[PDB]
């Protein structure tokens, strides 16, 4: 089975910086899916297809990698972006990452 | 499997006229060029009709060429003794995007006369009977038709130990020629009084005799 | 203008037979196609590839396309013919051809003489000449029979020539049987008139190219 | 005279082959394309876009120099900026299947040359037999 | 000399890749059942026979069957062929009525329930003013309770109406081609391995396909095209479980099934000009409709295609079988239609196995169902007439279509299910060897002539 695993993870920032999180996949050859979840929301889709937007998307979120390991960049941190990110290949799922205000 | 069709045998008086039918499909003949060869046996083969109608140099114009839908067709007007051979009919095809032939006809010219078969028969070679086996040999040349029956014989009884036998092979005369060799040891060369080639050929029963006494 | 062929006569199975075809008295560069064809047992007629003269541009049978492979040297004036993995319907006769001239008169297609190739597991073998002495049954009315057999050649062919083919006259090399044991034996036999039988000398100079071999032997009579 | 010649194949056939052989024949490539209760609709639609096609490319070709000539020439040199390819191999390497990826940028400014070029010479021999 | 010139080229042959419409012939034989019995003879020309299948050397294409268009229209043509084949036949608007049923006479076991039930009611006659009382049988699948007495109605009388077919139209299948029109042209892979995606190294083009049979069946595919030598598998994305699973194996195994009840129809009358058919008398003894295969070539066949399936997923896999997982009836069993009338014949006895990494025939019993809604249409149930005698039918079981567990936590083996799904896979099957192209001419291109004034 497919185990993804995600980098670094607890990352905390001061806001109008850029960031990236980073995920490593055990089986290349698949596309990438980044998800967000906020605190006591419904979480919402960024990125499917490795490099595609969803709407209601602004596109200083850019995904980006190959093979296996994928990074996901935000440039310019608002005080919205502060939230818990999740990577996704298949049915399969990865842990998370934290996104703290510093 | 020949996606070019043609009946498998023919024969024929001298003299006489002959339609040679090819037949295949629009696919291949209806567009294209078709040509008639011609080989002997043994023998390397000889365009007759190129462009279905066109004869080369050093052919006569003793045949005919003609060609209607998927059909085509050779006509010998005047069959000659000469013309046993096998006649095959070729041209290119699109569907298999290659050069094909046809089924093959053999034309046994009619008209030969039965010719009564010449045997020889050979002993071993006493170098052999020093490598300690015997050689019969049976050649017979010269025959029509091409029906002919060897049997090898012991003293009293036949054998049929070593024994292989060519067929009558249509040789260059229109004749016929065939051969069969019995296979022993010299001690089983010695252990006899005689070795028969009996071949019978056109109800005619002929008999050579060589004996171990002999050789 | 004349085409021969030239290569191993047996080829054993999975491998690669190669094949060499010469010409004489023109160029092969020429605005000619040259045409590789074999000839099966049961005389089908199965055409294999060609290429053009000028450029070297080929077309094979697709229906072989994986393992034929088609080339030409210009320097040697030759053409060459390669199949990979050869198995028991590959035995056949290969000749090798050019077109002909589109003119009036000219002499038709233009024919190679041959190479019989043929694939098999089992190993070659350099013939077996013993000299057919001839008898006093062989010898009727003044003409004998005087041969030679040639036992145990693998595979086929072998040439018989007389007297180094000096003598053609009266000969005749008989059809080889096939034996239980799948070697090959032929008989090539020349009728003599019997006044030659005490002044001239005999040889048959049998040869075997898959085995590379040539054996000449000479045709004597003796008392047993 | 001929054993065994190249015939000739179905209208696509010589596509694979290089462009020198290929414009042997045309003509195969240009015969098969004009012929040979509510579907009868669509088949009639089918049949007057099969010719509204035909007729676009006939008069496509009519307003340059050449109407039915089926190979032309004209007076527009070639820039080698497009192509940069030796004369030497492409008659002699290349298929047009591998030509119109390589020339696929420049296209829809050649048409419109060769429109304001045979334009200018027929005003210009116009000119000459005004005089004439 | 260096002032290279231009030269257009007309009819230079070269392509590209497009879609439009296409067109539907058949053979001269379907015209010999004569008035439109058979569909697809409304619109049908006839084909002309061997057309041209040019062959090609050097070029190469590449195909993909996944996002293959003009299946889309062959499903729309046939749901299209099949509502235009229903409109000259009887409505069955006044058949919805208050059934008084009963058992049918037979010495039953409590315990089993009776297939047959068998009603009287209330019609129409010719005129208006006299009605009649009349009585049939049906099938346990098309009445339901209404709610002492005891007394039912039809199944699909509360949604829609209801439309009979005919019975002088015929269900068998055809062979449809399908042609291009003027302009355009039908590529082929001929490659003996081709798995259904990327480049074919050898190509022909043609300008009609072969013979297509169009049949409907959820799991199983019947009277199919095998494959040349191998068994072979082909997925659009294998790691993903989404996507079905489509096995044609090589050697077709032969499949027989039956009804052996006889039968009598009967015709009623509904008034003018209009004709309804019952089931009347039953002779003979009620058994139960099946079928057979035979074992050993199923089992030999199963270790074929498990021996093809070791490859995509390591060789030290331990792999297994299981019936249909759930949901509605016509996608866990497998359905067909046979003599004109509809199957659906359970299969659990044949996917129950499992495989280690290193005479007798199977039968499977079926049910009968009189109402059909294929396609599960909003507003759309079709009845069918029942016919006479015993039935039977004999076919050759050609591909599979399967679906694999979406298997997480770590477990070393790999389920495999059949699942029906879409109709479209069934046509996808037999489109997997044909993209359609457009002819372009007018090429341009440089040499050394000039056109003189
Ligand atoms: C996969 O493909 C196979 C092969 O075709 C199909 O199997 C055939 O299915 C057809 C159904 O269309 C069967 O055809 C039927 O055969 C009956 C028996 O015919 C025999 O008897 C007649 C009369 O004596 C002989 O003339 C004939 O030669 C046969 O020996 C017929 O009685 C049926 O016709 C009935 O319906 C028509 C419709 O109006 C009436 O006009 C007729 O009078 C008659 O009442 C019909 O012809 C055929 O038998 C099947 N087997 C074979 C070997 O062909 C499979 O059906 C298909 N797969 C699936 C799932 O369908
Ligand atoms: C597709 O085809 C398959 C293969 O045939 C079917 O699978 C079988 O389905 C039946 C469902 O009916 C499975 O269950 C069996 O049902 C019996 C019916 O129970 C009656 O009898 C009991 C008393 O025994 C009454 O109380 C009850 O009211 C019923 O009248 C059970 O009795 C069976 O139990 C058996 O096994 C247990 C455990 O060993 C024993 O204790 C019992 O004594 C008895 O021996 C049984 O549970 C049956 O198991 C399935 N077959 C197999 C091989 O597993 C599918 O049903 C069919 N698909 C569809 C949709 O029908
Ligand atoms: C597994 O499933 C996938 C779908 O989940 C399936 O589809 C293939 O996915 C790949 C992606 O890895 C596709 O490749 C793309 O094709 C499009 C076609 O135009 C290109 O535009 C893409 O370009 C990339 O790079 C560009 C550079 O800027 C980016 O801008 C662009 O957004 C892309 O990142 C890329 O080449 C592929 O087309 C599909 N389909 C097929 C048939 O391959 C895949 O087939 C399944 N199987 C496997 C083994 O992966
Ligand atoms: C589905 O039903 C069909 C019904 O037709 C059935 O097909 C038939 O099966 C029988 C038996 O399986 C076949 O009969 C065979 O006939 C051939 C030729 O005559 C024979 O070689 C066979 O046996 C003969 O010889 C035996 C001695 O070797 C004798 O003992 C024997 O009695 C025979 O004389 C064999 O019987 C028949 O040909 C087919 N017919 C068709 C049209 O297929 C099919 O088998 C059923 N399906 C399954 C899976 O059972
Ligand atoms: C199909 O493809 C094959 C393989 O590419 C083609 O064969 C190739 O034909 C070209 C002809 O232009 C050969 O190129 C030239 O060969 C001559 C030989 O003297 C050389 O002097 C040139 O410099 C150039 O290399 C090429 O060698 C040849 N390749 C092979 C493997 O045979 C074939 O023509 C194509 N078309 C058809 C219809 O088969
Ligand atoms: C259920 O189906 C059964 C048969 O499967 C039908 O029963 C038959 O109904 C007819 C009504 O006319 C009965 O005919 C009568 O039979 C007696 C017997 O002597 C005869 O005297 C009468 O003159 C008349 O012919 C027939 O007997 C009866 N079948 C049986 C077995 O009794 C029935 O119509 C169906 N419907 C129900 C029961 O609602
Ligand atoms: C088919 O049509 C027949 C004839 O029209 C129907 O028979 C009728 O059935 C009703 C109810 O079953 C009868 O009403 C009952 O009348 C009796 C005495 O008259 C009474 O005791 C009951 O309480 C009830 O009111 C009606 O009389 C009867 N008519 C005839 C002529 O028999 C029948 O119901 C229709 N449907 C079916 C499914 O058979
Ligand atoms: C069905 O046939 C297609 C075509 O042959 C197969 O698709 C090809 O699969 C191979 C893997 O065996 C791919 O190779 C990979 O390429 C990437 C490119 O960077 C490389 O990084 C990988 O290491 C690997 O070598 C290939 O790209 C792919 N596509 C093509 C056009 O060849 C497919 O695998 C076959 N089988 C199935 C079950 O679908
Ligand atoms: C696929 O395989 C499974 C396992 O064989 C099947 O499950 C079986 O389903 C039947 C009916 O759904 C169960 O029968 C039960 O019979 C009692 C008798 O009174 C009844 O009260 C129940 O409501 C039920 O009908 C049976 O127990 C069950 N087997 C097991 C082991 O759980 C399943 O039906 C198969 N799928 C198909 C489409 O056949
Ligand atoms: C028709 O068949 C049904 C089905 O067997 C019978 O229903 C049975 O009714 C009795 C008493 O009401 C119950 O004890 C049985 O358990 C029922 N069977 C089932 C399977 O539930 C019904 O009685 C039959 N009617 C007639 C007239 O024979
Ligand atoms: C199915 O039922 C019909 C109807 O009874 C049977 O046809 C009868 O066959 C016998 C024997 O030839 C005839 O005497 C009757 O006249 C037939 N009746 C009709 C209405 O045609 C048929 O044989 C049955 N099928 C079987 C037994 O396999
Ligand atoms: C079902 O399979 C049988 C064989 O299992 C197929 O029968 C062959 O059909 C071809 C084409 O008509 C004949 O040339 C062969 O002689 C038949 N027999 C065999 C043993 O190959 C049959 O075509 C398949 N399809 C149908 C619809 O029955
Ligand atoms: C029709 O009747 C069936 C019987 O169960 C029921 O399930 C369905 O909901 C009904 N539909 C309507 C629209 O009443
Ligand atoms: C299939 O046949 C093989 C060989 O006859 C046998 O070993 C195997 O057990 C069979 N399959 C099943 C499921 O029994
Ligand atoms: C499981 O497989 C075998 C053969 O089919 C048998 O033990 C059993 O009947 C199968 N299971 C079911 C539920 O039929």
């Amino acid at each position: 089975e497919i185990v993804l695993t995600q980098s670094p993870g607890i990352l905390s920032l001061s806001p109008g910086e850029t960031a990236t999180l980073f995920c490593k996949a055990s089986q290349g050859g698949n596309a990438m899916t980044w998800y967000q979840k906020r605190r006591g929301q419904v979480p919402r889709l960024l990125i499917y297809d490795t490099s595609r937007r969803a709407s209601g998307v602004p596109d200083r979120f850019v995904g980006s990698g190959s093979g296996t390991d994928f990074f996901l960049t935000i440039n310019k941190l608002d005080r919205e972006d502060f939230a818990v990110y999740y990577c996704q290949q298949f049915e399969f799922f990865g842990l998370g990452s934290e996104l703290e205000v510093h | 499997q020949f996606v070019l069709t043609q009946p498998p045998s023919m024969s024929g008086a001298p003299g006489q006229r002959v339609t040679i039918s090819c037949t295949g499909t629009n696919s291949n003949i209806g567009v294209n060029y078709v040509q008639w060869y011609q080989q002997f046996p043994g023998t390397a083969p000889k365009l007759l009709i190129y462009e279905n109608y066109k004869r080369p140099s050093g052919i006569s114009d003793r045949f005919s060429g003609s060609q209607s839908g998927s059909s085509a067709s050779l006509t010998i007007t005047g069959l000659q003794s000469e013309d046993e051979a096998d006649y095959y009919c070729q041209s290119y095809d699109i569907s298999l995007g290659a050069h094909v032939f046809g089924s093959g006809t053999e034309l046994t010219v009619l008209g030969q006369p039965k010719a009564a078969p010449s045997v020889t028969l050979f002993p071993p070679s006493s170098e052999e009977l020093q490598a300690n086996k015997a050689t019969l040999v049976c050649l017979i040349s010269d025959f029509y038709p091409g029906a002919v029956e060897v049997a090898w014989k012991a003293d009293g009884s036949a054998v049929n130990a070593g024994v292989e036998t060519t067929k009558p092979s249509k040789q260059s005369n229109n004749k016929y020629a065939a051969s069969s060799y019995l296979s022993l040891t010299s001690d089983q060369w010695k252990s006899h009084k005689s070795y028969s080639c009996q071949v019978t050929h056109e109800g005619s029963t002929v008999e050579k005799t060589v004996a171990p006494a002999e050789c | 203008v004349q085409l021969q062929e030239s290569g191993p006569g047996l080829v054993k199975p999975s491998e690669t037979l190669s094949l060499t075809c010469g010409v004489s008295g023109g160029s092969i560069s020429d605005a000619y196609y040259w045409s590789w064809i074999r000839q099966s047992p049961g005389k089908r007629l199965e055409w294999i590839g060609y290429i053009f003269g000028s450029n070297g541009g080929t077309r094979y049978n697709p229906s072989l396309r994986s393992r034929v492979s088609i080339s030409i040297d210009t320097s040697k004036n030759q053409l060459s013919l390669k199949l990979t993995s050869v198995t028991a319907a590959d035995t056949a006769v290969y000749y090798c051809v050019r077109e002909g001239v589109p003119t009036e008169a000219t002499t038709g297609d233009h024919w190679g003489q041959g190479v019989p190739v043929t694939v098999s597991s089992a190993s070659t073998k350099g013939p077996s000449v013993f000299p057919l002495a001839p008898s006093s049954r062989s010898t009727s009315e003044s003409t004998a029979a005087l041969g030679c057999l040639v036992k145990d050649y693998f595979p086929e062919p072998v040439t018989v020539s007389w007297n180094s083919g000096s003598l053609t006259s009266g000969v005749h090399t008989f059809p080889a049987v096939l034996q239980s044991s799948g070697l090959y034996s032929l008989s090539s036999v020349v009728t003599v008139p019997s006044s030659s039988l005490g002044t001239q000398t005999y040889v048959c100079n049998v040869n075997h190219k898959p085995s590379n071999t040539k054996v000449d032997k000479r045709v004597e009579i003796k008392t047993c | 005279a001929v054993g065994i010649g190249a015939v000739f194949l179905g209208f696509l056939g010589a596509a694979g082959s290089t462009m020198g052989a290929a414009s042997m024949t045309l003509t195969v490539q240009a015969r098969n394309l004009l012929s040979g209760t509510v579907w009868g609709i669509k088949q009639l639609q089918a049949r007057v876009l099969a010719v509204e096609r035909y007729l676009r490319d006939q008069q496509l070709l009519g307003i340059w120099g050449c109407s039915g000539k089926l190979i032309c020439c004209t007076n527009v040199p070639w820039n080698s900026s497009w192509s940069n390819r030796n004369l030497s191999e492409i008659w002699d390497n290349m298929t047009w299947l591998q030509w119109d990826k390589e020339i696929s940028n420049y296209t829809q400014i050649i048409y419109g040359l060769l429109e304001e070029s045979q334009n200018q010479q027929e005003k210009n021999e116009q000119d000459l037999l005004a005089l004439d | 000399a260096e002032n290279l010139w231009v030269t257009v080229y007309y009819g230079v042959p070269v392509w590209k890749d497009a879609e439009t419409t296409l067109f539907c012939a058949s053979d001269a034989k379907a015209y010999e059942t004569e008035k439109h019995n058979v569909w697809a003879t409304h619109a049908c020309v006839p084909t002309d026979p061997n057309p041209q299948e040019i062959h090609l050397e050097n070029v190469t294409e590449e195909f993909n069957m996944w996002k293959n268009n003009m299946v889309e229209q062959m499903h729309t043509d046939i749901i299209s062929l099949w509502d235009q084949s229903l409109k000259p036949c009887v409505k069955l608007t006044p058949l919805c009525v208050t059934l008084q049923c009963t058992n049918v006479t037979n010495n039953i076991t409590d315990d089993m329930r009776g297939e047959l039930k068998n009603c009287s009611f209330n019609m129409t006659t010719e005129l208006r003013d006299k009605k009649q009382k009349v009585y049939s049988l049906f099938y346990r699948l098309d009445v339901v309770q209404i709610n002492s007495n005891k007394e039912y109605r039809l199944i699909n009388c509360n949604t829609s109406a209801i439309t009979q077919a005919c019975p002088k139209v015929s269900f068998e299948p055809i062979p449809i081609h399908y042609c291009a029109p003027a302009g355009f042209a039908i590529l082929k892979c001929k490659d003996k391995k081709f798995n259904g995606t990327g480049p074919c190294p050898s190509v022909s083009t043609v300008q009609c396909t072969h013979g297509i049979k169009p049949v409907v069946s959820t799991q199983l595919l019947l009277n199919g095209s095998l494959a040349e030598e191998e068994v072979m598998i082909r997925s659009e994305n294998i790691t993903n479980n989404a996507k079905n699973i489509l096995v044609q194996f090589n050697t077709p195994v032969q499949i027989n099934c039956t009804r052996p009840n006889n039968n009598t129809r009967k015709s009623i009358r509904i008034g003018p000009g209009q004709a309804f058919y019952a089931t009347g008398d039953i002779i003979g003894d009620i058994r139960q409709a099946h079928c057979n295969v035979s074992k050993a070539t199923w089992n030999e066949t199963l270790g074929k295609v498990v021996k093809q399936l070791r490859k995509h997923f390591g060789n030290n896999t331990i792999i297994r079988f299981a019936n249909s997982s759930g949901g509605d009836l016509e996608v866990t069993t497998h359905s067909f239609n046979c003599g004109g009338e509809f199957f659906y014949c359970n299969t659990s006895g044949l996917f129950n196995s499992t495989w280690i990494s290193n005479n007798d025939s199977i039968t499977l019993p079926c049910r009968i169902k009189q109402i059909i809604n294929m396609w599960q249409r909003i507003g759309q149930a079709m009845y069918a007439p029942p016919i006479q005698g015993v039935i039977r039918c004999v076919s050759n079981i050609t591909g599979l279509i399967l679906t694999r567990d979406g298997g997480s936590t770590n477990s070393t083996t790999e389920t495999f299910r059949p699942g029906g799904g879409d109709m479209r896979d069934n046509w996808r099957s037999e489109l997997y060897k044909y993209k359609v192209v457009k002819i372009e001419p007018l090429g341009v291109a440089p040499t050394r002539c000039k056109r003189r004034v």
